RNA sequence: CCGAGGGUAGGGCCCGUGACUGGGGCGAAGUCGUAACAAGGUAGCUGUACCGGAAGGUGCGGCUGGAU
RNA sequence: UGGGAGAGGGUGGUGGAAUUCCCGGAGUAGCGGUGAAAUGCGCAGAUACCGGGAGGAACGCCGAUGGCGAAGGCAGCCACCUGGUCCACCCGUGACGCUGAGGCGCGAAAGCGUGGGGAGCAAACCGGAUUAGAUACCCGGGUAGUCCACGCCCUAAACG
RNA sequence: CGAUGUCGGCUCGUCGCAUCCUGGGGCUGAAGAAGGUCCCAAGGGUUGGGCUGUUCGCCCAUUAAAGCGGCACGCGAGCUG
RNA sequence: GAAUGCCGGCAUGAGUAACGAUAAAGAGGGUGAGAAUCCCUCUCGCCGUAAGCCCAAGGGUUCCUACGCAAUGGUCGUCAGCGUAGGGUUAGGCGGGACCUAAGGUGAAGCCGAAAGGCGUAGCCGAAGGGCAGCCGGUUAAUAUUCCGGCCCUUCCCGCAGGUGCGAUGGGGGGACGCUCUAGGCUAGGGGGACCGGAGCCAUGGACGAGCCCGGCCAGAAGCGCAGGGUGGGAGGUAGGCAAAUCCGCCUCCCAACAAGCUCUGCGUGGUGGGGAAGCCCGGGUGACAACCCCCCGAAGCCAGGGAGCCAAGAAAAGCCUCUAAGCACAACCUGCGGGAACCCGUACCGCAAACCGACACAGGUGGGCGGGUGCAAGAGCACUCAGGCGCGCGGGAGAACCCUCGCCAAGGAACUCUGCAAGUUGGCCCCGUAACUUCGGGAGAAGGGGUGCUCCCUGGGGUGAUGAGCCCCGGGGAGCCGCAGUGAACAGGCUCUGGCGACUGUUUACCAAAAACACAGCUCUCUGCGAACUCGUAAGAGGAGGUAUAGGGAGCGACGCUUGCCCGGUGCCGGAAGGUCAAGGGGAGGGGUGCAAGCCCCGAACCGAAGCCCCGGUGAACGGCGGCCGUAACUAUAACGGUCCUAAGGUAGCGAAAUUCCUUGUCGGGUAAGUUCCGACCUGCACGAAAAGCGUAACGACCGGAGCGCUGUCUCGGCGAGGGACCCGGUGAAAUUGAACUGGCCGUGAAGAUGCGGCCUACCCGUGGCAGGACGAAAAGACCCCGUGGAGCUUUACUGCAGCC
RNA sequence: GAGCUAGCCCUGGCCAGGGUGAAGCUGGGGUGAGACCCAGUGGAGGCCCGAACCGGUGGGGGAUGCAAACCCCUCGGAUGA
């Protein structure tokens, strides 16, 4: 429930933010927080390589539990609901029985005081994380691992959910946050239920500053520049495109696909994303 | 108004300075030119 | 001091009038088509929505004041 | 107090039929469509048949001239939550009643806002026919919308 | 073209006369007053405003009249822009 | 002898401009060969959130003293940041190092690259961040938290005493954090005192006074006091903190909880050590046994790691504490005391500037701290002033034009002009009051008005304290006084109506454009399933992102409101396992050369053979495009209607002479006396039109139009006045330019605009102040234009390659 | 060569004073409960006025300058991109 503003500048006439009616705990854990070495968008290089970046907010890390198997069997307790700035989910802190404390990506109804636990034989029931082919099909889960250890990979972002459609030998078929259809390894771990902060996507930045507190600086259309920065530069007065449609660098933006032809996914990608 | 020139020591070493063009082949060179012009000195005056 | 009233400024209501514009009423014998009245030749009417020179048409839902 | 009938309402779940699409099989010269056709689709293998899958909406028979609600309206099935109502006993209160300008709430469809969903259908729209024309009726496509949540709109042959 | 700054305005004049006014005349389809037309004449005079960058033009209120041209479309080592 | 030639020398302009902020000067007395300019005294003026003081950078002896004046100093010079010489910078505590990490840099391991080299974990380096022990006064010509004095403190080594499972680069705790608002108590600082200390003063009409003037502190160990921060205790279990662990984490239990207890800071007091004014007399000395006290104001600083709220969610590492391992428990560590030890570098001086950056002693530029008092609502604003520092390194006269900066102006009041450009007006506070329209915030300081000083009288509440006095802060009522005028000086909106554009605050062409341009939230299309796409790189490796489709790239549009039509034939993109074309390769019908021959060697048809292209579809918030002629109605006119040609389809809604309209000052209406502009209409729109978005839109704008009020020197139309210049005198003394010059007018001529040729006219020789018509005046080898088989940026379905991708 | 200038990274610092008065909180009213209304408190904001500070709008001066971009008046921002 993105909480409005009243019309008393010209930008709080728009900006909405988050009801933060979740959180529990307002700073995070001392011992799960690191440096986040901000970059700017440039690379070891010194080079900008992805524009428009630099001069948000400060930020610490959380480290997060993308791999739960770590702790098969161990019961966790949710201990507190915390803001992360580096992601749009929410974080959940689980204290374990072990007296080891990790965070975790807080699904949506996830409710401090009650217990979590990781492994084949776990309840089917909201923070459990199982292997693929242990979840019944149907369930809709999140923080799935893409590659049995490596890691959750897939639909970690606030209010998404992959969906079980069914089996297939060690391989079960997904429909991922884009819509596609793929196939993912039953001893892929994966989180049961949908992730939270679902109203995420109803937030109005409200004006330019709010952009610039989140790091993003100012983008610049190709239309408005000269020919030496972009197909799109130069013209007397405005102009149209004039030409297909194209980025800084020449390739066409409309419509050209650009996923490599004989990725060895492919042998896995059931059905490509809708809408 | 502000002009170009604007001295700080510690810039002036750490850019012109003897261990900076020793670190790389276009700055030894430099010296080897430079030595070889017989330059009085082979870097810039800075005093530390 | 109050005080007719005069002056300055800013409001409210009403009446007349205005390039041009909206539709309305009326007008013996104009142009277009034929929507309705028979099942009126696609039953009609309806609130709404969209579209079309025009009557109207179509969608969704409703009414019989519909026929066989 | 004890009872009853009921698509009365809200929430969550969940079942089979059918259409469409997708994968596999098998199969070949047409299919679909109409008053007759054409557009369309089909040897790049359609239609018709079989197995699998996904997804949305609606709920056949029961079903009635039926039932419920104040009206709009309500139809698979299960549970929870909640309204109205009827009967029997003649037990309690002792006229506490009727109506009701304002007000407040409810209010089919279509429509509007932000999200979602989208099988079928289908305003607009395109195409094929018909015709003097055909911005129609008929045919082949087809986007809103139809569906969900929340929020507006407050209309009707909202009729007995 | 080893540079002659280019419209208009303002300022400052000066000159030509094919004369707008004022002076003097002839003719008149000149009764008078008022005009028309041509001749002589350059002494002096030849307004203020609205519009437009404007020159020019139209308009408003006057006027004896509200002239037309040249001077590098006079005049940016005088100003404006 | 010429090259706008090169180097040098010297001229011309010229005794000309200028001598660098208009804060400002005068006199006396010194010194000296010489004095507006150096020294001293008195008077005057200027700064005073500085034009004063303290740091940091940078500079590098410029500091202090004596001796100098050739050059430097915009004049002078006896002076000086100048010349010569001598002297001068003192630290365990301040700053940096023998401590820590940050970005980044470097880099055993490892990875990559023809070479050079590029990466890279740990680790190392890296500070104005963390951590860490000194305060007050005295003293020098010049250094002082450094020397000296007083009172304090840190670390290291050794010894003694008491204690303790001691022990670390390992585990853990801590260090450790944002923004805005903010409590309580303090301190810095300041105001006042009829109290305390003081050399004196009584004027000029009055005052010997509860008179004037001056000052009334600073630092301090332990303890104590006040105010704050930090912090639960005990037990049992334990599988987690990459060994261990009594620590930490988790669970259970008991007890304590606004406390208290323990601990750590700030402030006060504190043994003690210092300071001490005007005035007077020669930096000193006296004052002086100086006194050193009360009240009030009060930080943005301190207690601090305080509290609250908020979203954009706010370094690390060491010191420090705790836990244990090897080890060792003759050790070792902790606590207290004692002695000893304690290194390197900086320290002068300038530091909003004459010592730094600008070639200059240059009106420019330069980060941090202190920055007093009174009045004006507040304040770092403004005026004047303290402390302190200056009068800006040419002067003296004069009182022309003209220029600059400034002041006033009769009557008029925008008539000025492209334009009210410029300048008036208005101006703070308090109170009354305030319109369309609106997104309900606003528009609003709307507009427009009234008040504003001083005296006396009465009175309400707060802060301090004690509830009282005093001090201080907010008010209310009443009666009066004066002037032209009471925010009496200074600082301090002119206002309204209406269009265009862009929603808005922002951003930009450093140095001619600040805008309607860019950006912006928001809208849409599209790519991307994660070793993502994409981007930089030969690679490795990075960024993306320690993110994961509510995410990330690209593109257009550009708050918001109502909307965004038709065309897929061409280009693009997307889909299509058929067909057609298609390279290397496969295949080898059949040929050719050569050898006596086996063979060797070469050419080679069918056919198999990818992407791409052709072909079949899709696709517009992809590139884009969205007709012509003729006829027609019972007045006329015009055509709702029709005919036909063409197209992939013929422009919908909305808007329209417009930031777009050529004809054009279209036509009509409005405003004006008059309106090529403006506003409102109409529509034959040369040549609007729907995300290169269409039409609107409250609010916003140093944007650009039109109008009105107010007021004005803009103007009619000018006048006077001020100061800085110009002018004259003394001092110093440039410049571009320059074939040489003994350099007039007219009418002609001349390469077509003659001081220089012809003919006439006119004209004694040389200057000074002025003005700009000429010398086709100066400046810059025309930017326009053309030419050169000159160059560069840029584009593309020009050519040909290359990356990249398939 | 980034000691100028542009962007980013790390770590510090700065923003007088005055005005406006959002959410929330509380009290009151309202109701079946609500919404909601009023008062108080509160102190939000690319809010308002205005120094420092950062800008460079209009005009004038300057133009062999004090200055190879300055000076005067005036004007924009000033808790935020
Ligand atoms: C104001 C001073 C300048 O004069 C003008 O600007 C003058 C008004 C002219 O324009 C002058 C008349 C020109 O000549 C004309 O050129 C035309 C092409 C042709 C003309 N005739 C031949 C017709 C010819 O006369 C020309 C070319 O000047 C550009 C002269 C040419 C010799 C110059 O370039 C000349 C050296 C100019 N210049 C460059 C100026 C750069 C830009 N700038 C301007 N202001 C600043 C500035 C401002 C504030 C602070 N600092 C700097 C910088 C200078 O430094 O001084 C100048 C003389
Ligand atoms: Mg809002
Ligand atoms: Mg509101
Ligand atoms: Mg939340
Ligand atoms: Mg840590
Ligand atoms: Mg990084
Ligand atoms: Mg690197
Ligand atoms: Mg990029
Ligand atoms: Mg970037
Ligand atoms: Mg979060
Ligand atoms: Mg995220
Ligand atoms: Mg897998
Ligand atoms: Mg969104
Ligand atoms: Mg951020
Ligand atoms: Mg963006
Ligand atoms: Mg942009
Ligand atoms: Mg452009
Ligand atoms: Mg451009
Ligand atoms: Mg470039
Ligand atoms: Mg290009
Ligand atoms: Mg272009
Ligand atoms: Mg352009
Ligand atoms: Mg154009
Ligand atoms: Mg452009
Ligand atoms: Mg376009
Ligand atoms: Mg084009
Ligand atoms: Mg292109
Ligand atoms: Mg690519
Ligand atoms: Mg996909
Ligand atoms: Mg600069
Ligand atoms: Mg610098
Ligand atoms: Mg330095
Ligand atoms: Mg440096
Ligand atoms: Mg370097
Ligand atoms: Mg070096
Ligand atoms: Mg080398
Ligand atoms: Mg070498
Ligand atoms: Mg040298
Ligand atoms: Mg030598
Ligand atoms: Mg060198
Ligand atoms: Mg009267
Ligand atoms: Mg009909
Ligand atoms: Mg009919
Ligand atoms: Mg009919
Ligand atoms: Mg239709
Ligand atoms: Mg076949
Ligand atoms: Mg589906
Ligand atoms: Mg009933
Ligand atoms: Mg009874
Ligand atoms: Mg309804
Ligand atoms: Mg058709
Ligand atoms: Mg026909
Ligand atoms: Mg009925
Ligand atoms: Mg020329
Ligand atoms: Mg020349
Ligand atoms: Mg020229
Ligand atoms: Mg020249
Ligand atoms: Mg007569
Ligand atoms: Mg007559
Ligand atoms: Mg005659
Ligand atoms: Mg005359
Ligand atoms: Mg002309
Ligand atoms: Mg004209
Ligand atoms: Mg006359
Ligand atoms: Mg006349
Ligand atoms: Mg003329
Ligand atoms: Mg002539
Ligand atoms: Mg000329
Ligand atoms: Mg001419
Ligand atoms: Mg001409
Ligand atoms: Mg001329
Ligand atoms: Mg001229
Ligand atoms: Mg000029
Ligand atoms: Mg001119
Ligand atoms: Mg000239
Ligand atoms: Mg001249
Ligand atoms: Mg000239
Ligand atoms: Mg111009
Ligand atoms: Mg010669
Ligand atoms: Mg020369
Ligand atoms: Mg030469
Ligand atoms: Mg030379
Ligand atoms: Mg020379
Ligand atoms: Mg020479
Ligand atoms: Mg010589
Ligand atoms: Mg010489
Ligand atoms: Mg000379
Ligand atoms: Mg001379
Ligand atoms: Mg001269
Ligand atoms: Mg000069
Ligand atoms: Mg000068
Ligand atoms: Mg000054
Ligand atoms: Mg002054
Ligand atoms: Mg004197
Ligand atoms: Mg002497
Ligand atoms: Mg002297
Ligand atoms: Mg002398
Ligand atoms: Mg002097
Ligand atoms: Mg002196
Ligand atoms: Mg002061
Ligand atoms: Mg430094
Ligand atoms: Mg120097
Ligand atoms: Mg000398
Ligand atoms: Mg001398
Ligand atoms: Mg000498
Ligand atoms: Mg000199
Ligand atoms: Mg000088
Ligand atoms: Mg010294
Ligand atoms: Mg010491
Ligand atoms: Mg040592
Ligand atoms: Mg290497
Ligand atoms: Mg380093
Ligand atoms: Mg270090
Ligand atoms: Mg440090
Ligand atoms: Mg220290
Ligand atoms: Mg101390
Ligand atoms: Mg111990
Ligand atoms: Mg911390
Ligand atoms: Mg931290
Ligand atoms: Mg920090
Ligand atoms: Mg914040
Ligand atoms: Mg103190
Ligand atoms: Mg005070
Ligand atoms: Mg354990
Ligand atoms: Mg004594
Ligand atoms: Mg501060
Ligand atoms: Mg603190
Ligand atoms: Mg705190
Ligand atoms: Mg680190
Ligand atoms: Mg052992
Ligand atoms: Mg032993
Ligand atoms: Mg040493
Ligand atoms: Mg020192
Ligand atoms: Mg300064
Ligand atoms: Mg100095
Ligand atoms: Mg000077
Ligand atoms: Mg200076
Ligand atoms: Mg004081
Ligand atoms: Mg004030
Ligand atoms: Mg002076
Ligand atoms: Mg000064
Ligand atoms: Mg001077
Ligand atoms: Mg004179
Ligand atoms: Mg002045
Ligand atoms: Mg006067
Ligand atoms: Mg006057
Ligand atoms: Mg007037
Ligand atoms: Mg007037
Ligand atoms: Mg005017
Ligand atoms: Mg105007
Ligand atoms: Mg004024
Ligand atoms: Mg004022
Ligand atoms: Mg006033
Ligand atoms: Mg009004
Ligand atoms: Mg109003
Ligand atoms: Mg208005
Ligand atoms: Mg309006
Ligand atoms: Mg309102
Ligand atoms: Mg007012
Ligand atoms: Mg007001
Ligand atoms: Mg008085
Ligand atoms: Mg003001
Ligand atoms: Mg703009
Ligand atoms: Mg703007
Ligand atoms: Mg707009
Ligand atoms: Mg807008
Ligand atoms: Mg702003
Ligand atoms: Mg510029
Ligand atoms: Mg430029
Ligand atoms: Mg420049
Ligand atoms: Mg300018
Ligand atoms: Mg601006
Ligand atoms: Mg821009
Ligand atoms: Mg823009
Ligand atoms: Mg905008
Ligand atoms: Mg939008
Ligand atoms: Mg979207
Ligand atoms: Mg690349
Ligand atoms: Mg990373
Ligand atoms: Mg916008
Ligand atoms: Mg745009
Ligand atoms: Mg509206
Ligand atoms: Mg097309
Ligand atoms: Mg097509
Ligand atoms: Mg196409
Ligand atoms: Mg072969
Ligand atoms: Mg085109
Ligand atoms: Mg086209
Ligand atoms: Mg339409
Ligand atoms: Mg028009
Ligand atoms: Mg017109
Ligand atoms: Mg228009
Ligand atoms: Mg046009
Ligand atoms: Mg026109
Ligand atoms: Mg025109
Ligand atoms: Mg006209
Ligand atoms: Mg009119
Ligand atoms: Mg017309
Ligand atoms: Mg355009
Ligand atoms: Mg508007
Ligand atoms: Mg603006
Ligand atoms: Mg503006
Ligand atoms: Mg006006
Ligand atoms: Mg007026
Ligand atoms: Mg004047
Ligand atoms: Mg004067
Ligand atoms: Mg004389
Ligand atoms: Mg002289
Ligand atoms: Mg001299
Ligand atoms: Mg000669
Ligand atoms: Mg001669
Ligand atoms: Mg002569
Ligand atoms: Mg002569
Ligand atoms: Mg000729
Ligand atoms: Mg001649
Ligand atoms: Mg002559
Ligand atoms: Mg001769
Ligand atoms: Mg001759
Ligand atoms: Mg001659
Ligand atoms: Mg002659
Ligand atoms: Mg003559
Ligand atoms: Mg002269
Ligand atoms: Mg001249
Ligand atoms: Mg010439
Ligand atoms: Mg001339
Ligand atoms: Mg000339
Ligand atoms: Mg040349
Ligand atoms: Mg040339
Ligand atoms: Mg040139
Ligand atoms: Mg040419
Ligand atoms: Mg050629
Ligand atoms: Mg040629
Ligand atoms: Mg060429
Ligand atoms: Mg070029
Ligand atoms: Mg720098
Ligand atoms: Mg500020
Ligand atoms: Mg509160
Ligand atoms: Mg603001
Ligand atoms: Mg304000
Ligand atoms: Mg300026
Ligand atoms: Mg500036
Ligand atoms: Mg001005
Ligand atoms: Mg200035
Ligand atoms: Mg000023
Ligand atoms: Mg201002
Ligand atoms: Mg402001
Ligand atoms: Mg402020
Ligand atoms: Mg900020």
């Amino acid at each position: 429930a993105v909480k409005k503003f009243k019309p008393y500048t010209p930008s709080r006439r728009f900006m909405t933010v988050a009801d933060f009616s979740e959180i529990t705990k307002t700073e995070p854990e001392k011992s799960l927080v690191k440096p986040l070495k901000k970059t700017g968008g440039r690379n070891n290089q010194g080079r900008i390589t992805v524009r428009f970046r630099g001069g948000g907010h400060k930020r610490l890390y959380r480290i997060i539990d993308f791999k739960r198997w770590d702790k098969v069997g161990i019961p966790a307790k949710v201990a507190a609901i915390e803001y992360d700035p580096n992601r749009s989910a929410r974080i959940a802190l689980l204290h374990y029985v072990d007296g080891e404390k990790r965070y975790i990506i807080a699904p949506d109804g996830l409710q401090v005081g009650q217990q979590v636990v990781a492994g084949p034989d776990a309840p089917i029931q909201v923070g459990n994380a199982l292997p693929l082919r242990f979840i019944p099909v149907g369930t809709v889960v999140h923080a799935v691992e893409l590659e049995p250890k490596k890691g959750a990979k897939l639909a970690r972002a606030a209010g998404t959910s992959a969906q079980i459609q069914g089996r297939e030998g060690d391989y079960v078929i997904l429909r991922l946050p884009s819509g596609e259809l793929r196939k993912v390894h039953g001893e892929c771990y994966a989180t049961v239920g949908a992730v939270g902060n679902a109203d995420h996507k109803n937030i109005v930045l409200g004006k330019a500053g709010r952009s610039r507190w989140l790091g993003r600086r100012p983008h610049v259309r190709g239309a408005a520049m000269n020919p030496v920065d972009h197909p799109h530069g130069g013209g007397e007065g405005r102009a149209p495109r004039g030409r297909p449609p194209a980025s800084p660098w020449g390739w066409q933006t409309k419509g050209l696909k650009t996923r490599k032809r004989r990725k060895p996914s492919s042998r896995f990608i059931i059905a490509r994303r809708k809408k | 108004m502000k002009r170009t020139w604007q001295p700080n020591r510690r810039k002036r070493a750490k850019t012109h300075g003897f261990r900076a063009r020793m670190r790389t082949p276009g700055g030894r060179k430099v010296l080897k030119r430079r030595r070889q012009k017989g330059r009085w000195r082979l870097t810039p005056a800075v005093r530390k």
